[PDB]
RNA sequence: GACCGCAGCAGGACUCCGGGGUCAGCAGCCUCUAGCGCGGGAGCGAACGCGGCUCAGGGAAGUCGGCAAGCCGGCUCCGUAACCUCGGGAAAAGGAGUGGCUCUGACGGCCCGGGUCAGAACUGGAACGGACGCGGGGAUCCCGACUGUUUACUAGAAAC
RNA sequence: GAGACCACCCGGCGCGGCGCUCCUGUACGGCGCAGAGCCCUGCGAUCGCCUGAGGGACGCGCCUGCAGAGCGCGG
């Protein structure tokens, strides 16, 4: 089940201070995905990271394609997010990629 | 004469106001305002139309210098809404020299002229070239 | 010693305690004055404000600078979506003071009304008023109750529901308010007045007219724990002050030996229950005409809504009041409105040359989508 | 209704909106916003912005 | 980074070697090498503080006093007053220019080097020491000629 | 819409899209006999067109996508 969903990370550092942005994205990537995993691991590629802070501690970018896949078992399900590079965040929405 | 709306008042005691009338006087310090009552702190305000107890600056022609006259300011800064909505400021303040009677000190008023202090005042409403 | 320079206090002892109000919404608390001669007419009426707006109007007050000449003035449009009565509340005269004499509820109750009855309808058992429809449905069970309150009472009151589905806000559970019912010539009169209004819908175009001045009453916009310079308006103390300058400097003698509860101290500031007084209605129309808000000079349909819809508040659907000047409370926030108690008696007529439908968000030039379209054209 | 247009930036100002100065050499400049007041008070070209009809009509996009 | 101050004490400790760019600079501001992430973290974004910005119109009317802040400032080129122990005053005051591109002259050695100084065009929302660095100025009066020195830890002075 | 914490007010929320409106001021790139000139088809600060463009939005309208109302606790 491969998740697809944009994160406008501009929106998650709104009401916090601009040293403290990229640390405080990671936490909203974290939370955003648990609310559409259904599942409370979280765990984000260092992939996800680099592109977080591409542009420093800051100015972290305005928006960020994750495909999160919910690979578990033993009750212990996780989701491991990795970062999709896409030229349009135009008509871009959640793409679940089938289940199971 | 008659009622005057409030205008917002931009000039405050201390203000220098320059002259628009060919009185000799270039720049008038304002020393107070005509019926203010006061309140503790509050410097007097003025606004267009309104009488103000002027000196003359040092740069004005002698015998006007080194005497209180009172003038009106016709100019002001400031931007201030009349009751249609027309939000108006003009480039510089300028006041007109003029007795309480309404006998103008001088014999023209240069530049335009607001039309608020035109109504209150009627010798000024004559003099000035334009009432815009 | 003596203060020196004499000046006022700062604040309206008046409004202490200031504390957030505790009651939900506005209350009308005071109802205008019954009169004994007029048609039976309602009060109040809940509206939600729903924006501002600029007014061109033309004034005739005799006397006046502006008479024979053009004004634009603040509007505030009260969103009013039609209200229902659910039921009808007398109040004897009793040497306490007006205490009820009983209520009869409507056979049918709305689920906005039954709505507000509960914390969480989905999770409630939604047990109200269920042995009451029973005891009513055939209906005599009310009349005979009516009955009673025909002799029993001497101030009535129609309990009235607002519906928050035809409003943009998400409320979802009613508002309930007792709008008092006047003027009748008796008691028997003003409760068969009521029977008709019963379970049926009131639309602020009953209640209020054109030109009359309303009263309206809601809760202020809330600043959180405010200082005493924003709070009380005192002074910022002289910037070469050590441990601050936005504080009330002395707040006592050394007699009385407790600070006073006139000395200016910092708590919360707004989310307090205030009631205007004398706003005059400039119009009352319904958003669904097109050419609801129209005038003769503009040559456009013109409805009420501004163009990107009003800020902070949505769709306006229903009917609308425009008040004169401002309200208590912000924008989405329930606003009684009650006749005046006391109106101002020289107020001009009221006759609109212009309204702006231009968009308030932002700076508009533009009153109509079709208007900004043909501007930007290709 | 009556309009009037900025003198700048030439877009009808709509009634009660927009603020005039009159200029010493007694002339009323009507301004539809402070962005068309601030860009006349700094001297910078009306025909050197796009969005004023003024280079609308240099460009003869709109004239 | 271990010394000395009761501490793993924004305290105090003497040397030696000292890259690049912008620059007059060993200045400020970023960097290569090399070091490295420091008596802990999360939230919320009240009052009030503490540092930092901005503010219409007026402008010291505030105050014991313009305290604090603000102005000024780099370079080039004009233009510089009273006064003077003739050395100074003086950066007096008071102005004008300054960017990028495209060129054109100057200046050596014997076709080979320097990159500074002039002079143009042309271009840009009416902009250029675009960060940074970096006097506000004038008129007087009293003391002490001056550079110096001074009560470690409330007087830096007209005192010595 | 309310707030130090609480309380208050409202609730199958929200996330991220799409329109509308608004902010700024005409996006990258491609094109030109633009361009002061210089020099070989090279160079060039800039300028005009595609473009009141593009980029952005915390206001509105909508779902077109994921979702969203605890047999959690207490009565």
């Amino acid at each position: 089940i491969v998740y697809e969903h944009t994160i406008r990370l501009n929106k998650a550092v709104r009401g916090k201070p601009s040293k403290k942005a990229a640390p405080i994205a990671i936490r909203a990537i974290r939370a955003q995905v648990e609310k559409l995993a259904k599942v409370e691991d979280v765990r984000l590629d260092p992939s996800v990271n680099v592109f977080v802070w591409s542009r420093g501690i800051r100015h972290v970018p305005r928006r960020i394609r994750l495909e999160v896949r919910l690979e578990g078992d033993d009750e212990h399900k996780f989701a491991y997010v990795i970062n999709k590079d896409v030229e349009n965040f135009k008509h871009l929405t959640t793409e679940k990629k089938g289940s199971e | 004469i008659g009622n005057k709306f409030r205008i917002s008042c931009g000039l405050p005691v201390g203000a220098v106001i320059n002259c628009a009338d060919n009185s000799g006087a270039k720049s008038l310090n304002m020393i107070a305002v005509k019926n203010w009552k006061g309140h503790l702190n509050r410097f007097p305000k003025a606004s267009v139309g309104d009488m103000v107890l002027i000196t003359v600056g040092r740069d004005g022609k002698p015998e006007l210098r080194r005497k209180v006259t009172p003038a009106v300011v016709v100019r002001q800064r400031k931007v201030w809404r009349r009751k249609d909505g027309v939000w108006i400021y003009f480039q510089d303040n300028a006041g007109v020299i003029i007795n309480p009677k309404g006998e103008l000190k001088g014999s023209s008023i240069t530049g335009p002229v607001a039309k608020e202090a035109a109504d209150r005042w009627p010798k000024i409403s004559t003099t000035a070239e334009c009432v815009h | 010693s003596h203060r020196k320079f004499s000046c006022c206090r700062k604040g309206n002892l008046g409004y202490l305690p200031r504390k957030r109000c505790t009651r939900g919404r506005g209350r009308c608390k005071t109802f205008p004055p019954d009169v004994q001669g007029a048609p039976i007419h309602l009060t109040a009426f809940l509206g939600y404000k729903a924006g501002c707006t600029h007014v061109m109007r033309f004034i005739d007050h005799r006397g006046s600078n502006l008479h024979n000449r053009q004004a634009i003035d603040q509007a505030t449009i009260i969103d009013a979506p039609p209200m229902i009565c659910t039921a009808i509340i007398g109040y004897a005269k009793t040497p306490k003071g007006l205490r009820a004499v009983t209520t009869v509820w409507a056979a049918h109750i709305a689920e906005p009304a039954m709505r507000r009855f509960y914390r969480n309808y989905f999770h409630a058992e939604k047990t109200a008023f269920s042995t009451y429809m029973k005891k009513a449905a055939d209906g005599t069970y009310i009349k005979e109750q009516l009955g009673r309150l025909k002799q029993h009472a001497d101030v009535i009151r129609i309990v009235a529901h607002t519906q928050p589905a035809l409003t943009p806000l998400k409320q979802k559970k009613a508002d309930i308010m007792e709008i008092q019912v006047n003027g009748g010539a008796n008691v028997a009169e003003k409760v068969d007045y009521a029977y008709a209004l019963m379970e049926k819908p009131i639309s602020i175009k009953d209640v209020f007219s054109v030109g009359a001045q309303i009263d309206t009453i809601s809760i202020t916009r809330g600043r959180g724990f405010e200082g005493v310079v924003t709070r009380w308006g005192v002074t910022r103390l002289p910037r070469k002050t050590r441990r601050g300058n936005r504080k009330v400097a002395c707040i006592g003698a050394w007699h009385p030996a407790n600070v006073q509860y006139t000395v200016a101290r910092a708590g919360q500031m707004g989310y307090f229950h205030r009631t205007d007084t004398n706003k005059q209605v400039f119009m009352i129309d319904t958003a669904e005409n097109p050419r609801c808000c129209t005038t003769e000079f503009d040559l456009t349909d013109k409805s009420i809504n501004p163009v990107g819809g009003f800020v902070n508040y949505g769709r306006v659907q229903g009917d609308f009041i425009m008040i004169k000047g401002t309200c208590p409370g912000p924008k989405r926030r329930p606003v009684v409105m009650r006749n005046a108690l006391l109106p101002h008696r020289n107020c001009p007529p009221v006759q609109l040359q212009w309204i702006s439908t231009a968009s308030k968000f932002g700076h508009g030039i533009f009153e109509t989508v079709e208007e900004r379209r043909q501007f930007y054209a290709k | 209704p009556r309009i009037e247009h900025c003198s700048f930036c030439s877009k009808p100002v709509y009634p009660g909106k927009g603020i005039c100065f009159v200029r010493n050499d007694s002339r009323v400049f009507r301004f539809c916003t402070s962005k068309c007041h601030r860009n006349f008070k700094m001297k910078r070209n009306p025909r050197k912005v796009r969005w004023t009809k003024t280079y609308r009509l240099l460009h003869n996009k709109d004239m």
